[PDB]
């Protein structure tokens, strides 16, 4: 069947040799129970029980039947004839069995006989894998930049993908389950010296004894009350027969003797328990290719033998890039384009957007998605980009989680004209890809990761000095010092971001080079203290110091120096009193002070008349100064978790107050002015202390329950018109 | 149905089963062609010894001597190899012979291999309600055993019945004029060796036996769940192949 | 199976002669075994070892009983019969056996075996590929899977070649093979003619027992000794025959050297210039094929040529690219022609030459395209893009292109991915060149072929280019266009600029030059300049324009500049005047002495206050200032009254003025990013507005009575 393919030449020179060695035991076999006769004649003369060998001549009168010669011939060949010459064929006959057993041992055995159907299977099967010959057909500044060579991509069906995946799992099983035996070798070396020592006895006996066979015997039974006569000389018909069948047979003997040394040489000089497998990877630049231990170096060994070939078949399908390969291209048949679509998303910057989160690599179907706008790839390992990226003309944005990735020669063009920002979150440095700094048209790079080094700090990104067209940065890396190239690159920076989230940052006098910034956020960086040199960022708009400690920020009465200041958010910090120098800052149109310690509004406050936005929860407020009619801007107040219990009537003066968040405060009262807040459209009440709520709030022009926070219960004592109404702008 | 329901030591003896009915028919092909025993009268340079007796009378000694005088186990040891083998072989192979276990065994297999591609609720109803099967295996294997013990223990003491030489004192006396005749069995000696060859045969054969003795009563197979009809096919693939059991126990579970 | 083509004629013979042979060797075999013997009488009479020969006849008494003549016929067999005479079978027996062997061995031997079968598994499906026939035929259309099964047995035929023609052990195996065979026929011949007359029917034996028989000589007969001397001649016949074949085989593999196959006449006549000699080992195989017939020889030198692999390719490539799925893909770009883009493909398809409408081509990352003179089917193109690919171009197609070609763009990661022949086209117009040939000692010498454009008037760089070109100098006698983008690279001049006289526009992008070169103002022929993003902070050397009397559009976005001079008064020629994206929070005065101003637009700036010179321009058709700080419209900026695009977004505007009504002219308005109360109703009044030109949160767009939203909508609709 199958198994041709085991079978080395010695091999089958052994079984032919076999099969001659049984012929011609068969044929001395049926030659002796038939035509094996004795010969005798009497010897007249006897002198010390021997042949005393002692007018034509005329015959020699013996007086004896034909029967006394039948039983004098079966007598003598049953007794002087020798045992080899009466039972050559049978010994030759068992001989050939024995031998032919030891060929066939591991065969029959079903033990090693189920290793060996599964390899030659497996191995038959891996030899026809379309994808074989195809995976055989695919046959210093860039390497350092972390630009890689061209990869070639085809096409493959569903079907045959998933029998050559199949195939490399059976492969992994078997190897798995073949690896550790060492069996098999055993068995084989076993036959192989019982050959060996079985040889050897035979070629030594039967040389031994095949003198004996000679055409003439002569036999001493010593029977005269039967016939009269002592000795005899006798003649064995077959007897040259007999020897020239011997001499052939320990010939072809000879023979197999010497391939049987010759197979036991063989297999003691290669120390085949570890297949080399060096050349074949070498010639073929496949790394992964391992050599493999015994019960495996064996089988390779064989096939080799018979066919040098079917190893080459195997290794392929034995290394990891090919498994890698096929993988990748199983995943690209594998993402419809259509699963794709349903899996785009819309962002809340209105970009379409496709997070691929931990999988085996990037999807070229993805890239034929021409609306993509923004990309995220979680955790994929070590990813390369494919010049097919310059299908997606509406890509702008690309996020890399954690992958060391790299990218080609065109991929790279075209990121070098198409891509307007990076995200960047690494756990090690490694994982930053090098060919980003040659990305001329990149404005926002975000980097998240603790970046922090000894001795060579802020050295791995000295490359930001190239990116001219950088605008925005964002740092979250529990950083201690400002970088020396963000300080040379801020000169043109319009936003930089600081998370050192836990981390006390020093500015050094090195944040007022980059004149041209307009937002500054530094969120938990642990400041406890304004620095001076804030102020000196003459075109700074907004800023933000979160989560920073603070409880002094008298400081703010520098802040005439900025003629564009917009906001400050200093919220989440131990804020207990508002300074009145912001009485100064007339600019101010939106703040936050909330997650702090204030007990009371300042009056002074009231000067910022063009604050539109205010937001000062989770603080011991308690009352609200009547000045809030000064605040004609504003438009959202938030006293959410505060001890408001009163509400002055100005509060209602503000026609254009568009929300409010009065909730989660002790209120135990709401004046009936609340008609007046003619530009009401979200209210917050839930956690007031309140008993029942306006009528003359049913007729705000827009209110509706969804911008109506407040419990059921105090929300039962409106009228019925109220509610009816609520509900139908609920509806509509 | 034909590989995996063949343990080692099965084929082991079917081997030997082989060898034996070669044997047995090698036997009496010699008995049909060269059989015959050669006589002479007892008691009437050296001259002959002439008993002026015709060929036909030495024949009918012939014949009356070794029809009375050779042993009847020497005359029908061939036919007795014969139909010892072919008890053997009989019983062996009545097990897949007999309809009833044809139609289980062939059910075994398609489920067996419709679980090797990747029934078994029906199958636990309707197979493990046997038992029978486990205990048809037991009862042939202890036949087996019966029978090698039988044949070795009475056969090594009839082997050396057979002899080379022999003799008759028959009453062919007023047709020939003798009545003690000496005689030979010219294949008698090469039967001996035939004997021989079968006995070791048979030993192996029992050995072989014995051996799935300590298979079969050594660990209980009754239960292993699944019932002992069950756990008996199931140690028999097992025996065969170690893998397939952990193919075939997936369908079971839940 | 299908080995009987492995098998030549002479095989075929020599096999069925080996049958006959053991066919009389197993006869002589059973005879001698069964039925051989000798019959001997004893001579009363000798003579030196020798029978003399010397009422009625009576018979001749021996007095021997018949075990006597029983033993001397034994002896006499044993001793003087001949040996060629008792073992004439068995020798022929021995004889078959080991010329079957030698006829069987490289079939039995694993390490050639497998080669047969490897290469007679191979010619099977080479003979009956469905391409094959279609192949002949040609001297259409076909299945996708055909096609892709012809490019796997393509695959196939090439590994298999590397991996035998390397070998060489069949044909040694064969030679040996047939030395064995003749030189065992001659030494058979030579033997068994010299003893084939020992075989006699009566022998003379002297055995020299006498005390046995009391006789010294035997004369005696052998019944079968005729019969054996009939078969022994019957034999060597036989074996003259299984002489002469093997040596002829011999013969003929020493006469034509068998190691080469020429393969030309096939190639010669069905015009396959592909086909290669092949070496050893592989060219043995061919042989024997053809020997058995040549037809399959044939239907593998398809298989074996290369131009067959490059047919079969561009037809599986053609059958995908049908003129349906072509079309459907074949879409215009915006500006308003019909332009083909192929990306990331194996080659040029042949379908795409079934058009007279195209004038644009766009090839990208499609490696080895060798430009055919079929590209004549197509003379009304103009454009072509090269990105990313060296297309090699045929004479025919160069005499097409130095003539009907316009516009060639040439985008290369690589320096040699630049052709050269496109260096000798003469009448080129439009030219682009992307990618970075900057290198050290060798800059700007990738374009030493550009003297020779001399029609040339367009001229796109976006090359990295750290200086200006000498090349560029050379071709700007007579230019119309020059672009040049270096990606942020610093660009130095140094009076090399001002030496292209004919030169109409000017850009020089992205070059950082910080400070404008004087070369610029010598250009009297410029009429437009841009330099975009180049951090321009003092812009005072506008002065200079004055020296440019045609020059009515500046470009100076996206820079530092932080005021602007007051000297750009004197440009009274501008239309349009961009200088957005920059620092400027103060608009001076006398730059509205320039009536023609048509465009300006100021956005992304610092701006609070929109001056009252800004109506005096009386052309103003566009007003751009979003994302600034502008708080009301100045009452003169209605006086344009044609005012035809307003954007006003991201403004601090508190009130739209009611004076926006005036405007009938108003084309388009965005005012979205606005703190606007209400929108005034004066605004609907405008007969060339429509909703889509309002940009306007529809929140505060219902605030207009319905009446107005009607007409809006119905004015939107049609």
């Amino acid at each position: 069947p199958a198994y041709r393919i085991l079978k080395p030449w010695w091999d089958v020179f052994t079984d032919y040799i076999s099969i001659v060695m049984l012929m011609i035991a068969v044929f001395g076999g049926t030659l002796q129970v038939t035509q094996d006769k004795m010969i005798c004649l009497p010897c007249k003369w006897v002198t010390k029980d021997s042949c005393n060998d002692s007018t034509g001549p005329t015959g020699i009168k013996y007086d004896l039947d034909r029967h006394q010669y039948n039983y004098v011939d079966a007598v003598c060949y049953e007794n002087r004839l020798h045992w080899f010459a009466k039972y050559f064929p049978y010994l030759v006959l068992l001989h050939t069995l024995i031998f032919l057993a030891c060929s066939n041992f591991w065969f029959k055995f079903p033990r090693t006989s189920s290793k060996l159907e599964h390899f030659v299977s497996i191995l038959l099967k891996c030899f026809d894998s379309p994808w074989t010959t195809r995976a055989l057909s695919e046959t210093k500044s860039r390497i350092e930049q972390g630009i890689v060579d061209r990869s070639e991509t085809g096409v493959l069906d569903k079907k045959e993908g998933e029998q050559a995946k199949a195939l490399f799992e059976k492969v992994k099983k078997f190897r798995t389950h073949v690896e550790e035996g060492d069996i098999v070798y055993r068995l084989y070396m076993r036959q192989t010296i019982i050959k060996v020592i079985k040889f050897a006895l035979i070629i030594c006996y039967t040389v031994y004894y095949v003198h004996n066979i000679k055409f003439d015997v002569d036999c001493t039974v010593d029977i005269e009350s039967l016939t009269g006569y002592r000795t005899y000389r006798c003649a064995h018909p077959l007897a040259t027969l007999f020897k020239i069948l011997a001499s052939f047979y320990i010939s072809l003997v000879i023979f197999y003797g010497l391939i049987c040394m010759y197979t036991l040489w063989w297999m003691l000089r290669r120390s085949l328990k570890k297949y080399s497998f060096e050349s074949i990877r070498e010639e073929s630049s496949y790394s992964d290719i391992p050599d493999v231990k015994n019960d495996f170096a064996f089988m390779l060994h064989l096939i080799d033998q018979y066919d040098p070939l079917y190893s080459k078949r195997f290794a392929v399908f034995l290394s990891e890039v090919s498994e890698n390969k096929l993988r990748q291209l199983n995943l690209n048949n594998e993402w419809t384009l259509d699963k794709l679509r349903q899996r785009l998303t819309k962002n809340a910057q209105d970009k379409l957007e496709l997070h691929l989160f931990m999988l085996s690599g990037i999807p070229d179907t993805v890239f034929d998605l021409v609306e993509l706008e923004v990309l995220k790839l979680e955790l994929i390992p070590d990813v390369t980009i494919p010049p097919s990226i310059a299908q997606l003309t509406g890509l702008k944005e690309l996020w890399l989680y954690h992958t060391a990735a790299k990218i080609e020669a065109p991929a790279l063009a075209f990121l070098r004209e198409n891509l307007r920002a990076l995200h960047i979150k690494f756990t090690d440095i490694k994982e930053i890809p090098l060919w980003i700094y040659s990305l001329k048209t990149l404005e926002e790079l975000h980097l998240t990761g603790n970046l922090s080094a000894e001795n060579n700090r802020y050295i791995v990104i000295d490359g930001l000095r190239e990116l001219k067209r950088l605008k925005v940065l964002r740092l979250k890396s529990n950083l201690s010092k400002l970088p020396q190239v963000v300080t040379d690159v801020g000169v043109h920076l319009q936003k930089l971001s600081i998370n050192n989230e836990g981390t006390k940052l020093i500015v050094l006098n090195s944040l007022k080079k980059m004149v041209n910034l307009t937002e500054l956020e530094l969120i938990r960086c642990d400041l406890e203290r304004i620095p001076h040199s804030i102020f000196s960022l003459h075109n700074l708009q907004e800023i933000d110091l979160k989560d920073n400690n603070l409880k002094t920020i008298e400081e703010i009465i520098s802040f005439q120096h900025l003629h564009r200041l917009t906001c400050l958010k200093l919220w989440y910090n131990h804020i207990a009193y508002i300074p009145i120098q912001i009485g100064n800052l007339t600019n101010l149109e939106r703040l936050y002070l909330n997650r702090n310690k204030i007990e009371k509004i300042p009056t002074q406050l009231f000067y910022c008349r063009k604050l539109r936005y205010l937001d000062l929860s989770h603080n011991n407020l308690t009352f609200l100064p009547a000045d809030i009619g000064l605040l004609q801007n504003l438009q959202n107040l938030a006293v959410t978790a505060n001890r408001i219990e009163a509400l002055p009537p100005e509060l209602f003066q503000c026609r254009k107050l568009r929300a409010l968040h009065l909730g989660n405060n002790v209120l135990q009262s709401l004046p009936s002015r609340v008609g007046e807040l003619t530009n009401l459209t979200q209210i917050e009440l839930r956690g007031n202390r309140l008993e029942c709520l306006p009528v003359e709030l049913g007729e705000c022009p827009l209110l509706k329950r969804s911008g109506l926070v407040v419990e059921e219960d105090l929300f039962s004592t409106l009228p019925p018109e109220v509610k009816e109404r609520l509900w139908r702008a609920d509806k509509e | 149905a034909f590989r995996v329901l063949k343990p080692w030591w099965d084929v082991f003896t079917d081997y030997l089963s082989v060898a034996m009915l070669m044997i047995g028919v090698f036997g009496c092909t010699l008995q049909v062609m060269q059989d015959k025993i050669i006589c002479l009268p007892k008691r009437v340079e050296m001259k002959g010894l002439k008993t002026d007796l015709d060929l036909q009378q030495y024949s009918f000694i012939n014949q009356m001597c070794y029809e009375r005088a050779l042993h009847w186990y020497a005359k029908y040891f061939p036919y007795l190899v014969l139909i010892h083998t072919l008890v053997f072989m009989l019983c062996s192979n009545f097990w897949f012979k007999f309809p009833g276990s044809s139609s289980k065994i062939e059910h075994f297999i398609s489920i067996l291999g419709k679980c090797f591609d990747s029934k078994v609720k029906k199958f636990r109803l309707h197979v493990e309600e046997g038992d029978i099967l486990y205990a048809m295996y037991v009862r042939q294997t202890v036949l087996k055993v019966i029978k090698f013990l039988i044949i070795i223990a009475y056969n090594s003491a009839l082997v050396s019945k057979v002899q080379f030489t022999v003799d008759c004192n028959v009453d062919i006396q007023d047709m020939t004029g003798y009545k003690n005749f000496s005689c030979n069995h010219t294949m008698a000696h090469l039967f001996s060796k035939l004997s021989f060859c079968y006995l070791c045969f048979v030993s192996i054969y029992g050995l072989t036996c014995l051996y799935t003795l300590y298979w079969l009563f050594y660990r209980s197979l009754r239960e292993y769940d699944v019932k002992n009809d069950f756990a008996f096919m199931l140690h028999m693939i097992d025996q065969y192949d170690p893998l397939y059991s952990k193919r075939f126990a997936v369908f079971l579970s839940e």
